[PDB]
RNA sequence: UCCCCCGUGCCCAUAGCGGCGUGGAACCACCCGUUCCCAUUCCGAACACGGAAGUGAAACGCGCCAGCGCCGAUGGUACUGGGCGGGCGACCGCCUGGGAGAGUAGGUCGGUGCGGGGGA
RNA sequence: CGAUCAACGGAUAAAAGUUACCCCGGGGAUAACAGGCUGAUCUCCCCCGAGCGUCCACAGCGGCGGGGAGGUUUGGCACCUCGAUGUCGGCUCGUCGCAUCCUGGGGCUGAAGAAGGUCCCAAGGGUUGGGCUGUUCGCCCAUUAAAGCGGCACGCGAGCUG
RNA sequence: CGCCUCCUAAAAGGUAACGGAGGCGCCCAAAGGUCCCCUCAGGCGGGACGGAAAUCCGCCGGAGAGCGCAAGGGUAGAAGG
RNA sequence: CUGACUGGGGCCUGUAGAGCACUGAUAGGGCUAGGGGGCCCACCAGCCUACCAAACCCUGUCAAACUCCGAAGGGUCCCAGGUGGAGCCUGGGAGUGAGGGCGCGAGCGAUAACGUCCGCGUCCGAGCGCGGGAACAACCGAGACCGCCAGCUAAGGCCCCCAAGUCUGGGCUAAGUGGUAAAGGAUGUGGCGCCGCGAAGACAGCCAGGAGGUGGCUUAGAAGCAGCCAUCCUUUAAAGAGUGCGUAAUAGCUCACUGGUCGAGUGGCGCCGCGCCGAAAAUGAUCGGGGCUUAAGCCCAGCGCCGAAGCUGCGGGUCUGGG
């Protein structure tokens, strides 16, 4: 629902040293502030795996403050496949563009016929108020056959939330399955 | 997206600016005609003359000639002698030509 | 402020421009020490051959 | 087996010959180039092969005028 | 199998294999991925053997995404010739793969099926691999 | 020609040459086990250019012998 | 030295596209004519000349709007000059100095010089 | 002005071959043998388990791909040797390796028994005579417990053969 | 086998291999000088013969056309017509 | 005094990296020409798509001859430091115009070669003089004027051969790993971290059950081990319409599962450490040898010492310079 994550201020400490100490370096900013921070890696991981960029994370700073944030950006170590940096977007009373999870309700008729539901978008980009953040947006995919598709125009949006991508953007599709019976034609192709 | 008017203006003016002479620019409206002598190195106008400022009256051609004579008289007062004529988007003809001829009659060198 | 520069590692095998840096500093033999005024031009050559040299601040 | 390649032309030694702040004499070649990668500015001429050269004794100055191109000037001494 | 339909140039210099992947390092389509742990030129025949291995395991159902493409021509001189006389002939195509690349992704399949299919596929590849599952870290990319 | 039915025999040549013939082998003979058709080629120096001709001829005899058993 | 307009420069899209609104006293434009100068590979469309009934519709000027375009941090990373290590290798690290691109936050519906005409 | 002086800084105005009948000066600055480096090819071993095996992935097999070992093939390179390192096969004489042909021990078997298949241990000893061909190799005859594969300058011409 | 263009070439210049790719041995009396004027390709709609593409009309359009021929650079504020 | 090198400042550049705006490549979606296959038709229109599939768009990528971007550096000029077997100028004399290994950057080759061809650097060449590396031109240390039965160090070493610690503190390894290799396999072993299951008593043993409707696209006669589409429920623990023996017919054994037992932990991930297997070649073996196991191995942290033709001390020669 809403998550809490202890953060700490950093100045000149080298990112490598922090990261070798188990601390994930980061930054928090908006049009008013910009502060170099760091969070405990495993503590952050426990939160972020649940919160993602969809749910609010309030950062309990050491100076007593508590700022509601969304994760704007996570930089990954391409080799080791591990986070090396976080951008914390400090929310304010203004509407904000953000990604809202799509929850695909129903079993597509194409899936019953053997198909596969390709979830092209698992969240959608949206303008909404911080006081107004929905937890998901349901989508009825049970009507989709092989091969039909849903778009962001077909999204039924809750009150106070406005699509921030083109309604033409496709969001789900039901595709034909893999089939061994096709292998022989492909091999002799 | 430029117009034939804009291209023609750039074309003739760029050629003038290369010679580095003082530039005699001429603006010609439906009613009036204006001339300023410009130092493009400092981006400053040195002397000015127009039918709108001289309250000139009659036939547009004879008027243009008069503003040319006027510009010359003031220019020579500043020691401005050699100049380069900037016909801009206009053919060298009629009103523009008359102003030029009037400038020459006053002793402007070009 | 001055720099006491001691040549402690041989330049043999090192690029010729590092060998020239030593020459600008007047260091010609191992364990030789020179006391040089601390100016940016001198500091630049001392830093160039830092891996060959031992530096101290004096007076 | 053989190659139908193996050709190349002589290097042409193009480029800027006098950089900003250098003292040149009238006639000094400033830029060798193909087309107008640099345009002649104040006191700089251009030859039939786009060669930029100083028209006066002076000091070279470069200027980047955005969409108007890069220019080479000579400032009289 | 996989190869460009057309190209500007028939033959490419060999180049280098330094560094982690430029991109393609996060799961982008399916639920599970096979990530490269070592750099290599992955041949079109290795790619196809991995693919066929996965569809063979799935039997019917599921979806495979192949995220690497062999566009680099591979050159070999005819057997028993000496050096010189020009560059060898094109014999195949390879996909350059560096550590961290998601080479394959699967979807529409149970976790047990995805783990096993990607494991078998990994045995067809000349490098060490790792099986991964889509993450919030991937979604945030 | 499925190889699992091939027994390739590299030995030394016979006739003109030099030290190369005495030492370098490069005399080839292939044997198709299912049909019993054997072919050896000993024309040019290298066995790889001697194996190429041996392979194509072996298949040419495999096809001419099966095309016999078919039109029979 | 303030506001509007007309010329002409500079910065070189933070200046552009689109949308909307606004302006004719002055200026500018369309406009009215084609006798005259001048003109159309045909055409007074353009160029050009003589005009002053009309209109700011077009164009242009001036505002507003961030859908696009443009600009764009701070962090972190890649890469790397110099110095060291590791691996049999493909290749991988450490130190010191330098440090992107992409992306995020954000910013932008221009700023300014000279000279004219008008207004306070 | 006369240049495909195009071998394009253009030796004459004017010019092709052959030598196993050959010669001299040089070179291991450069090939053929052997070595060496390498291991593409070669031989052998593995990984994966698609599918075969009436049933049964693994008794026996192993699609498509993957990783190695060896240094016996053919090559690559040109590192000692061109003021010489005699090159095939045979004979004689051996000696070594084991990825074992037989003999000894053992596990699985789609091992009833006998006889096999396959893998593990094991190099002590053994591993025939003959026809063809210069042959190595290979085919064939008659046997056999078996009629092993390789290294040693494809061992061995100051030991012979030629 | 000489000459040109691009890459290899390690952001000045230069840089090898029987490395990767292409061209030249001409051409134009205008395709040259200088004045003056003009702006492309392509897309959408409209339009007798008439088409994917002849010419015509309209809107969209910074250069992706053109510049005699390879390639590169350059170029409509022309080098293009 | 202008040199190599260095400091500051200006300017030139298109590489590494990266990007996809151009040139091309590109997987999967969307959207949609064109075909293709099907429908109804030829009245010429009309409908399908899970075939192929342009443009375009989205997600995601690739490039020496692609660049919207773009470093570190490099070059060059100015001022400054720099008196060096520096530099500039004019002459006399040459020799060389076969290089080679290594490091880094590329091409060629096979992401082979004691391979080859360039670039930057380096050393041998000419330092096959000296210490280390067992031995060994180019790896590490270091530029040998001569003498010394003096001292300090470098790399490397300090158990014996063999100079110096069987030195100190905490780990790891049992493989003689150390002291020769891969994919892959393993209840070898050790260390963190994070979840399950635990007195409506766990994991492991013993003990009792473990059933009933009982067949389907449905067939090569197999409701359940035949290939799929199957996953409803019920006989008041509530026991799969099923993982290992019979099966183109049935048994029976078995788990998951439930209770009954004893009474204490047990099981699952994930990062790291060190070891085992994989591991076969030819004269007799061996890490240089001997030998070594809380090491004489590996990792970490220390203090000491040995160690050269390097440095110092003392004496001497010679040249150049300064008196
Ligand atoms: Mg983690
Ligand atoms: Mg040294
Ligand atoms: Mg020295
Ligand atoms: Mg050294
Ligand atoms: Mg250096
Ligand atoms: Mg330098
Ligand atoms: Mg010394
Ligand atoms: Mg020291
Ligand atoms: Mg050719
Ligand atoms: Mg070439
Ligand atoms: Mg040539
Ligand atoms: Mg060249
Ligand atoms: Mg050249
Ligand atoms: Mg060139
Ligand atoms: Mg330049
Ligand atoms: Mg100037
Ligand atoms: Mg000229
Ligand atoms: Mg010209
Ligand atoms: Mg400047
Ligand atoms: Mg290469
Ligand atoms: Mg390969
Ligand atoms: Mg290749
Ligand atoms: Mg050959
Ligand atoms: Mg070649
Ligand atoms: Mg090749
Ligand atoms: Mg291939
Ligand atoms: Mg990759
Ligand atoms: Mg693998
Ligand atoms: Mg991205
Ligand atoms: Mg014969
Ligand atoms: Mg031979
Ligand atoms: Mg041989
Ligand atoms: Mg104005
Ligand atoms: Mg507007
Ligand atoms: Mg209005
Ligand atoms: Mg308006
Ligand atoms: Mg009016
Ligand atoms: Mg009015
Ligand atoms: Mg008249
Ligand atoms: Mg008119
Ligand atoms: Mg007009
Ligand atoms: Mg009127
Ligand atoms: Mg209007
Ligand atoms: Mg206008
Ligand atoms: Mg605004
Ligand atoms: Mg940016
Ligand atoms: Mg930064
Ligand atoms: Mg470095
Ligand atoms: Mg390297
Ligand atoms: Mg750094
Ligand atoms: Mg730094
Ligand atoms: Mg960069
Ligand atoms: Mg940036
Ligand atoms: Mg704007
Ligand atoms: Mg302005
Ligand atoms: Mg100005
Ligand atoms: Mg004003
Ligand atoms: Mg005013
Ligand atoms: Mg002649
Ligand atoms: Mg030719
Ligand atoms: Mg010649
Ligand atoms: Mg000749
Ligand atoms: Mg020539
Ligand atoms: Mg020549
Ligand atoms: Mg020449
Ligand atoms: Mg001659
Ligand atoms: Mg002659
Ligand atoms: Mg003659
Ligand atoms: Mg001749
Ligand atoms: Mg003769
Ligand atoms: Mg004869
Ligand atoms: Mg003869
Ligand atoms: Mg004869
Ligand atoms: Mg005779
Ligand atoms: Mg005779
Ligand atoms: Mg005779
Ligand atoms: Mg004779
Ligand atoms: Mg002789
Ligand atoms: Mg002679
Ligand atoms: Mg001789
Ligand atoms: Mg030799
Ligand atoms: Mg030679
Ligand atoms: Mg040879
Ligand atoms: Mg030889
Ligand atoms: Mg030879
Ligand atoms: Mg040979
Ligand atoms: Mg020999
Ligand atoms: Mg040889
Ligand atoms: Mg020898
Ligand atoms: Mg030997
Ligand atoms: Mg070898
Ligand atoms: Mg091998
Ligand atoms: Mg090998
Ligand atoms: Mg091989
Ligand atoms: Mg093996
Ligand atoms: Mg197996
Ligand atoms: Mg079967
Ligand atoms: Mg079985
Ligand atoms: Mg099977
Ligand atoms: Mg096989
Ligand atoms: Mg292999
Ligand atoms: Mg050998
Ligand atoms: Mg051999
Ligand atoms: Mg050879
Ligand atoms: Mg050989
Ligand atoms: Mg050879
Ligand atoms: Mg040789
Ligand atoms: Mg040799
Ligand atoms: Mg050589
Ligand atoms: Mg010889
Ligand atoms: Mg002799
Ligand atoms: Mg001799
Ligand atoms: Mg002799
Ligand atoms: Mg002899
Ligand atoms: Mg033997
Ligand atoms: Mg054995
Ligand atoms: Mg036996
Ligand atoms: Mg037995
Ligand atoms: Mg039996
Ligand atoms: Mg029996
Ligand atoms: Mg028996
Ligand atoms: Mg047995
Ligand atoms: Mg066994
Ligand atoms: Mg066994
Ligand atoms: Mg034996
Ligand atoms: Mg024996
Ligand atoms: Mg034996
Ligand atoms: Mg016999
Ligand atoms: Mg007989
Ligand atoms: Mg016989
Ligand atoms: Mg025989
Ligand atoms: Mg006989
Ligand atoms: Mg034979
Ligand atoms: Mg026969
Ligand atoms: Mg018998
Ligand atoms: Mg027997
Ligand atoms: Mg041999
Ligand atoms: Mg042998
Ligand atoms: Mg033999
Ligand atoms: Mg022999
Ligand atoms: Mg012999
Ligand atoms: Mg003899
Ligand atoms: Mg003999
Ligand atoms: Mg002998
Ligand atoms: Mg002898
Ligand atoms: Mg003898
Ligand atoms: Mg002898
Ligand atoms: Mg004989
Ligand atoms: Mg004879
Ligand atoms: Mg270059
Ligand atoms: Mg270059
Ligand atoms: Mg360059
Ligand atoms: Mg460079
Ligand atoms: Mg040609
Ligand atoms: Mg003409
Ligand atoms: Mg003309
Ligand atoms: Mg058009
Ligand atoms: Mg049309
Ligand atoms: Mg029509
Ligand atoms: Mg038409
Ligand atoms: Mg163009
Ligand atoms: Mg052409
Ligand atoms: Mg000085
Ligand atoms: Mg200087
Ligand atoms: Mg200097
Ligand atoms: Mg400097
Ligand atoms: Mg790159
Ligand atoms: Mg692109
Ligand atoms: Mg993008
Ligand atoms: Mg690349
Ligand atoms: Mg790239
Ligand atoms: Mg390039
Ligand atoms: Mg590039
Ligand atoms: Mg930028
Ligand atoms: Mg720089
Ligand atoms: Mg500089
Ligand atoms: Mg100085
Ligand atoms: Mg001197
Ligand atoms: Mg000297
Ligand atoms: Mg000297
Ligand atoms: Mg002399
Ligand atoms: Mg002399
Ligand atoms: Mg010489
Ligand atoms: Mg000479
Ligand atoms: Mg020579
Ligand atoms: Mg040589
Ligand atoms: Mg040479
Ligand atoms: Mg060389
Ligand atoms: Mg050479
Ligand atoms: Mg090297
Ligand atoms: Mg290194
Ligand atoms: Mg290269
Ligand atoms: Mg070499
Ligand atoms: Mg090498
Ligand atoms: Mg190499
Ligand atoms: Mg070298
Ligand atoms: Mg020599
Ligand atoms: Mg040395
Ligand atoms: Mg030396
Ligand atoms: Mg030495
Ligand atoms: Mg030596
Ligand atoms: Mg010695
Ligand atoms: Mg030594
Ligand atoms: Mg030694
Ligand atoms: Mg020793
Ligand atoms: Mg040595
Ligand atoms: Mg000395
Ligand atoms: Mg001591
Ligand atoms: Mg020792
Ligand atoms: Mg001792
Ligand atoms: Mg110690
Ligand atoms: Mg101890
Ligand atoms: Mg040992
Ligand atoms: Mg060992
Ligand atoms: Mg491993
Ligand atoms: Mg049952
Ligand atoms: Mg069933
Ligand atoms: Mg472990
Ligand atoms: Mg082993
Ligand atoms: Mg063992
Ligand atoms: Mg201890
Ligand atoms: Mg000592
Ligand atoms: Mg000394
Ligand atoms: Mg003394
Ligand atoms: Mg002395
Ligand atoms: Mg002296």
């Amino acid at each position: 629902m809403e998550y809490r994550l202890k953060a700490y201020y950093r100045e000149g400490e080298k990112p490598s040293a922090l990261r070798r100490a188990g601390k994930l370096p980061g930054v928090m900013y908006n049009r008013h502030l910009n502060r170099k921070v760091y969070v405990d890696l495993v503590e952050f991981d426990k939160v972020f795996r649940q919160a993602s960029i969809h749910h609010v994370i309030v950062l309990e700073l050491p100076d007593g403050q508590s700022l509601p944030t969304l994760v704007r950006q996570v930089n990954l170590d391409k080799r080791r496949r591990r986070p090396e940096h976080v951008d914390f977007f400090v929310l304010s009373d203004e509407p904000v563009e953000m990604y809202v999870p799509l929850r695909f309700v129903g079993t597509p008729a194409g899936v019953r016929a053997g198909g596969v539901l390709q979830e092209i978008h698992r969240d959608i980009l949206v303008k909404v108020s911080p006081r107004n953040i929905p937890e998901f947006i349901e989508v009825d995919v049970s009507g989709l056959e092989i091969g039909d598709s849903l778009h962001a125009s077909d999204l039924k949006l809750p009150p106070g939330v406005e699509l921030a991508v083109s309604p033409e953007e496709t969001i789900a599709a039901v595709v034909p399955p893999e089939d061994v019976e096709k292998l022989a034609e492909e091999a002799a192709a | 997206r430029l117009t034939a008017y804009e291209r023609r203006k750039f074309r003739v003016r760029n050629r003038i600016k290369r010679t580095g002479r003082l530039r005699l620019s001429v603006f010609r409206s439906l009613k009036h005609i204006y001339a300023q002598i410009i130092d493009d190195e400092k981006g400053v106008t040195l002397v000015s003359a127009s039918s709108l400022a001289l309250k000139l009256k009659g036939n547009k051609t004879e008027v243009a000639r008069q503003v040319g004579r006027a510009l010359a008289e003031k220019a020579l007062a500043l020691g401005i002698k050699q100049v380069a004529f900037d016909r801009g988007p206009y053919k060298y003809h009629g009103r523009v030509k008359a102003l030029a001829e009037g400038a020459r009659e006053g002793g402007l060198e070009f | 402020p001055r720099l006491k520069v001691k040549l402690v590692k041989s330049p043999i095998g090192y690029p010729k421009d590092q060998k020239a840096a030593l020459k600008a500093l007047g260091l010609r033999r191992l364990q030789q020490e020179r006391v040089l005024e601390d100016t940016p031009a001198i500091r630049g050559n001392v830093e160039k051959v830092a891996h060959l040299v031992r530096v101290e601040v004096v007076e | 087996g053989s190659t139908r390649n193996g050709r190349d032309s002589q290097a042409k030694r193009l480029g800027v010959k006098r950089y900003e702040g250098q003292v040149v004499r009238a006639g000094n070649i400033l830029v060798r180039q193909r087309g107008t990668r640099f345009k002649p500015g104040k006191n700089v001429g251009m030859g039939r092969d786009f060669t930029l050269f100083a028209l006066v004794d002076g000091v070279v100055e470069f200027q980047d005028r955005g969409r108007l191109g890069r220019y080479v000037h000579v400032r009289p001494l | 199998m996989l190869m460009p339909r057309r190209m500007k140039y028939r033959k490419q210099q060999r180049g280098r294999l330094k560094g982690a992947t430029k991109g393609g390092d996060y799961v982008a389509f399916g639920d599970y991925g096979l990530v490269a742990l070592e750099p290599a030129w992955i041949t079109a025949q290795q790619i196809e053997a991995a693919r066929v291995a996965m569809v063979r395991h799935f039997r019917r159902g599921g979806k495979i995404f192949i995220r690497i493409f062999p566009d680099k021509p591979y050159t070999k001189k005819p057997l028993e010739v000496r050096m010189g006389k020009g560059k060898g002939n094109v014999e195949g195509y390879v996909a350059v793969v560096k550590p961290g690349r998601v080479m394959f992704e699967v979807a529409g399949v149970t976790e047990e099926q995805a783990m096993e299919a990607l494991r078998i596929a990994g045995h067809k590849l000349p490098i060490k691999t790792k099986i991964v599952r889509r993450d919030a870290y991937d979604e945030a990319q | 020609i499925n190889p699992a039915d091939l027994r390739i025999d590299t030995f030394r040549s016979s006739g003109a040459g030099g030290q190369h013939v005495n030492t370098t082998d490069s005399a080839i003979r292939i044997t198709h086990l299912p049909t019993g058709i054997v072919v050896e080629c000993q024309d040019e120096r290298s066995q790889h250019k001697n194996k190429a001709k041996a392979l194509s001829v072996l298949g040419a005899r495999i096809h001419a012998a099966e095309m016999a058993k078919r039109q029979q």
